[PDB]
């Protein structure tokens, strides 16, 4: 048994997206397909369900009119169409197999991520940072690497061939106005930072962008 | 739609301690067949949920025996005999009794440990920011616990609330401490007008807010 | 819960020639197939699981049972039965606001009783009551029929009180102090008393029916 | 055409024709015998069955003799009675058109073993016994192929769509016209005087008659929740407004029988319902000066009741006309 | 095969409606003649009882070896209600008499205005017309039959 969902989508506000869930290894037409929305913030919100064998569909009150379910029996696929995409609709959507009163949602789709934004693909602008000059130097210090002005996700930050993996603290991306950003700081010996070379790498597969900007003492 | 409420919103419990998550329904969710259909799901970060319990008490195949359920017409609870690293996640209660079927609010589970004081830091902008025509002021707070953290952007005796970014990190594994990176986007026309920049952060461990500042005039 | 009911119909499959020591019945899938299903339009399919059953005490018994969980689509019977029933039920309170002098109370209450009885019999033909479970709609119709019978009795009594004159009846003082003075105050009536015995009886009858109008509105509202 | 049970019963001849390679002969060797009739149970036959059977038989059961020709051609035209399920739509009953289908195909041989050929796209009606209740608008067979999860091969089928139009005269006369005649009486209660002592009789009779006719319609149409007949909606709305009229009638009768000994007329009631509304309703009260206060207030209560009746006589007429046109006019336009 | 019927269905559908209709059989004698609705009530009761008798007849076999007890009770009540209809017609005729159209025999006076009211605990107010005497005689007659029917009906249980 396996539910295979479609790939990630990026859409402009006001458009409509259609994601699919393909079920194999079982009687696709005899199990309800549950659609679940997980906003990046928090929470699982069921959107509705559809029984592919018939046309029966249910929607939660919050999504009545926003979502529409369709199923193809020939190809074991179920579809959910979202209309009038706002910024709230950006989330990860799951499809699950369900049989009421008998079998719970034991198999889930991998999850499809939908992003509603007006921006276009943009390479990162990595601006490495170092401790301020007006700051006492002690045994332990923190480094600085900043990535901003990139879109869409994701962006992987790593050191030179994983030179210093443990002890690093990356942070989730956030929107200043429309674009994403990221910060990453690591702790290294004060006697090793100036002597040894430390650098943060940046990779943006969406923009096919790779950057490498070493940070030197002020 | 039946409303399902979970308490507590967060349940910090150290390794090996008894855990208790409660779910309540806005209505009785019993059914005629002698069963009432309540299920418990667990989602790890960056993963699809997973079934743990169904029909209140019945335990899914392949799940540790430590998990157990119990309840009645409108009050249900989940129990974990011993907590482990894999146990960390969000737990949801799912009602499969009345159409439409709804998820619980979610009960995040965390492991409490010896609180560590925050290690605040401030990083002024870099030359690239000046060349681009911007000024990014970011405050770092690493390896702090618990969530009792507040950050105030007081600048040369002025408290500024506009353009303040709230981006913290989830509890880690090696250290099990959080982090909190606040940024303030300044323009060149306004960046140089002011003189002193400070990042006031207050934590339970240190009642007096920790102060870290730098002066533009140098 | 008709017409908002959900049915659980089973289909048991056995071999009526061979027992478990001869043929073993195995399920090819855990659910019945809906690959070439034609939707009903009256019933909604919920679940069609299948199970293989044995008997720990028999050892010669094997069967495969499918559970057909189906859900009625309630719009049809809603519109065609529940709405007419509610419309008829709403008329069960009006007799206590109809004035006695109109000479039409009996017609109204008797007609309501007739309509309710007919609807009860029709509902019984559609969904027969049984000791295990009586349809809630039928229960409500019966309760309303009992109330309407009580209202017919009360209307007869009120009509008897209304057509009383000093030439044929004498008003006991307690009747005065209660119905002309105290009970109207509780019901917010305030007999005008601008200035005869025949009008006093007419007011007593009007006070009685107002008291019951409150109860029937209360009970019928509680009937929700 | 059973609308309640959603089944169509038909009597058809299932014309079939195939070639048998072992049933060939030379007529010159058999006294010029060119063809023979043989029991159809002595030869191989295609297993054509009706997929959407309901309360009948899947396959032909009569098994008449087959006509075999010297070149191997077999002709078989048995009779059959088929009871097939079809979805019934009674939105415009009794002016409805139904589309009932019959799906035929071999049950166990796929397209590579048995393939079907449309003898003629149109169903044959040369020996059709006219019903007097339905007329066949169109009866055409469509060839389809499809795969079933049972089996790896493609199974063809021919599906016939019977588009049948109901002749509406019978149900017109027996249901529609009585319903319209009862509907003509829905607003009459507001023109009856309160002294006649028969308002309740009329409105109750109308309500009960409408309810009975709704029940009669219910026994004809299927109990499906996908569509609502227009006749049913009209009857239900008429019943609702007749119930409202009964409530208003009880109130108006109560107002009529008020006297100074039991009720006091507020000044605002007097103002509104003796000056303003009568003017707007084009009814002019005579200027009469009654000296007896008790007999004059009783006459004012009686006039207030008349005005309330006239208001609702106007509203119900407007609603009755607007509702009827707003419900039936658009469908009649395409 | 000794089998026992589960009586809930026919209880709900035949017995409760029948007792509800039967409880109204005696009301007509407490309804004043001025209301102008005695005939409506008594006739409605008669027709409802007849309808339920016919339904029972359609349910049970058409054999003549025995009569159902419920059918017996319905028939008895139907006879009683027919008697009540005839009596109501007579009471209405007595009620609407006037000095211009009828004369009251002295025996009618001594019996109905004096003796029977005392027996039935009626106590004519007699605060003081002849048309009111006829209206009182009608009140006495149907009060007498109210007593009779109650006894003949209470022993019906
Ligand atoms: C529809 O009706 C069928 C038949 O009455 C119901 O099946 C019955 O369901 C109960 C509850 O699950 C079963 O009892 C349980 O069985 C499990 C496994 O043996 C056991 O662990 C429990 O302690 C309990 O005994 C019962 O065996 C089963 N009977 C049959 C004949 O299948 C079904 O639940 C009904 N479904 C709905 C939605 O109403
Ligand atoms: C054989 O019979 C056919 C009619 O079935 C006729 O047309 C034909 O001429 C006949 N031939 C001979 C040789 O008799
Ligand atoms: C009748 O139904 C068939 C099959 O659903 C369809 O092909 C055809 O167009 C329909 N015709 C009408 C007039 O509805
Ligand atoms: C092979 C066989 O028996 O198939 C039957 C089902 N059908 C007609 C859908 C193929
Ligand atoms: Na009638």
């Amino acid at each position: 048994v396996q539910l295979q969902q479609s790939g990630a989508e990026v859409m402009k506000p006001g458009a409509s997206v259609k994601i699919s869930c393909k079920g194999t290894g079982y009687t696709f037409s005899s199990y309800w397909i549950e659609w679940v929305k997980q906003r990046p913030g928090h929470g699982l919100e069921r959107i509705g369900e559809i029984l592919p064998g018939s046309g029966s569909t249910n929607y939660n009150e919050k999504f009545r009119g926003k979502a529409t379910f369709t199923a193809d029996k020939s190809s074991k696929t179920a579809y959910m169409q979202l209309s009038s995409l706002t910024s709230e609709d950006s989330a990860v959507y799951y499809c699950a197999r369900y049989l009421p009163y008998y079998y719970a949602m034991d198999y889930w789709g991998q999850g499809t991520s939908v992003t509603v934004s007006s921006a276009k693909t943009t390479p990162p602008s990595v601006y490495p940072l170092a401790p301020g000059s007006a700051a006492q130097t002690n045994s332990m210090v923190t480094l600085g690497c900043l990535v901003k002005g990139y879109f869409p996700e994701p962006v992987t930050v790593t050191w030179n061939s994983g030179s210093l993996s443990s002890g690093v603290h990356t942070f989730p991306a956030v929107l200043q106005s429309d674009l994403y950003t990221l910060s990453s700081s690591v702790t290294v010996p004060s006697s090793t930072w100036p002597s040894e070379t430390v650098t943060c790498n940046v990779a943006h597969p969406a923009s096919s962008t790779k950057v490498d900007k070493k940070i030197v003492p002020r | 739609d039946v409303l399902m409420t979970q308490t507590p919103l967060s349940l910090p419990v150290s390794l090996g301690d008894q855990a208790s998550i409660s779910c309540r329904s806005s209505q009785s969710i019993v059914h005629s067949n002698g069963n009432t259909y309540l299920e418990w799901y667990l989602q790890k970060p960056g993963q699809s949920p997973k079934l743990l319990i169904y029909k209140v008490s019945n335990r899914f195949s392949g799940v540790p025996d430590r998990f157990s359920g119990s309840g009645s017409g409108t009050d249900f609870t989940l129990k974990i005999s011993r907590v482990e690293a894999e146990d960390l996640g969000v737990y949801y209660c799912f009602q499969g009794s009345h159409v439409p079927w709804t998820f619980g609010g979610g009960t995040k589970l965390e492991i409490k440990r010896a609180d560590a004081a925050p290690t605040v830091s401030i990083f002024p902008p870099s030359s690239e920011q000046l060349t681009s025509g911007g000024a990014s002021v970011v405050c770092f707070l690493n390896n702090f616990y618990p969530k009792d953290i507040n950050v105030k952007w007081k600048i040369d005796g002025s408290e500024r609330q506009n353009g303040v970014l709230n981006s913290w990190t989830d509890q880690d594994s090696k250290d099990s401490t959080y982090s909190m990176s606040s940024t303030l986007t300044l323009t060149k026309d306004e960046y140089e007008r002011h003189n002193s920049y400070t990042c006031e952060a207050t934590h339970k461990t240190s009642t007096s807010p920790i102060v870290k500042s730098f002066n533009r005039n140098e | 819960h008709f017409p908002f009911d959900q049915q659980n119909c089973t289909m048991k499959f056995r071999s009526w020639t061979y027992d478990r020591t001869e043929i073993d019945l195995v399920l090819k899938s855990e659910v019945a197939s809906l690959d070439d299903f034609t939707p009903s339009g009256e019933w909604d399919i919920v679940a069609l699981p299948g199970r293989r059953n044995e008997n720990p005490d028999d050892s010669t018994y094997v069967d495969i049972t499918y559970d057909f969980i189906i859900r009625r689509k309630p719009l049809f019977y809603t519109i065609n039965l529940i709405i007419p029933c509610v419309l008829i039920t709403s008329l069960a309170i009006l007799v206590f606001y109809l004035p006695s002098d109109c000479g039409e109370k009996m017609t109204l209450c008797i007609s309501v009783l007739l309509a309710l009885t007919v609807f009860l019999l029709l509902i019984s033909k559609i969904v027969p009551p049984t000791s295990l479970d009586v349809p809630l709609v039928g229960k409500y119709l019966m309760f309303t029929m009992v109330l309407v019978t009580f209202s017919i009795v009360t209307s007869v009594c009120v009509l008897n009180v209304h057509h009383r004159s000093p030439t044929t009846h004498t008003m006991a003082p307690w009747v005065k102090v209660v119905f002309l003075e105290k009970l109207p105050a509780l019901l917010f009536m305030q007999q005008p008393r601008h200035h005869s015995v025949s009008e006093d009886w007419k007011y007593v009858a009007m006070v009685i029916d107002r008291l019951f109008l409150w109860i029937f509105v209360f009970v019928c509202v509680f009937g929700t | 055409v059973d609308e309640k049970n959603q089944m169509m019963t038909t009597n058809v001849w299932v014309k079939q024709e195939w070639h048998d390679y072992k049933l060939r002969w030379d007529p010159a060797d058999y006294e010029n015998v060119t063809s023979i009739r043989i029991p159809s149970e002595l030869i191989w036959r295609p297993d054509i069955v009706l997929y959407n059977n309901a309360d009948g038989d899947f396959a032909v059961t009569h098994l008449t003799k087959a006509h075999l020709f010297h070149d191997g051609r077999v002709q078989w035209t048995p009779p059959a009675i088929y009871k097939s399920s079809c979805s019934i739509d009674v939105t415009f009953f009794p002016f409805d058109q139904q589309n009932c289908t019959m799906k035929f195909g071999s049950w166990t041989y796929d397209k590579a073993k048995i393939d079907l050929v449309n003898m003629h796209s149109r169903v044959d009606q040369l020996d059709f016994w006219e019903s007097g209740e339905w007329v066949i608008v169109d009866a055409v067979g469509t060839y389809n192929t499809r795969k079933y999860e049972c089996c790896a091969e493609i199974y063809p089928d021919i599906t016939y769509a019977f588009v049948i139009r109901r002749l509406p005269l019978f149900y017109t006369i027996n249901l529609i016209i009585p319903c319209l005649l009862i509907s003509c009486l829905t607003v009459l209660v507001f023109y009856l005087p309160s002294e006649c002592g028969e308002k309740i009789t009329l409105c109750i009779s109308v309500l009960l008659s409408l309810t009975v006719f709704l029940l009669l319609i219910t026994e004809i149409i299927p109990s499906t929740s996908l569509v609502i007949p227009l006749i049913g909606e009209y009857l239900l709305f008429t019943m609702i407004f007749v119930t409202l009229s009964i409530v208003i009638t009880v109130f108006v009768l109560n107002v009529h029988h008020r006297s100074p000994r039991t009720h006091t007329m507020p000044t605002w009631v007097r103002r509104v319902f003796l000056d303003i509304v009568p003017r707007l309703l084009l009814m002019k009260r005579p200027s009469v000066v009654d000296t007896d206060f008790e007999r004059s207030v009783k006459e004012d209560w009686k006039y207030v009741a008349m005005v309330i009746d006239r208001i609702f006589l106007w509203m119900f007429i407007i609603v009755c006309l607007l509702g009827t046109v707003g419900l039936f006019l658009p469908p009649w336009l395409a």
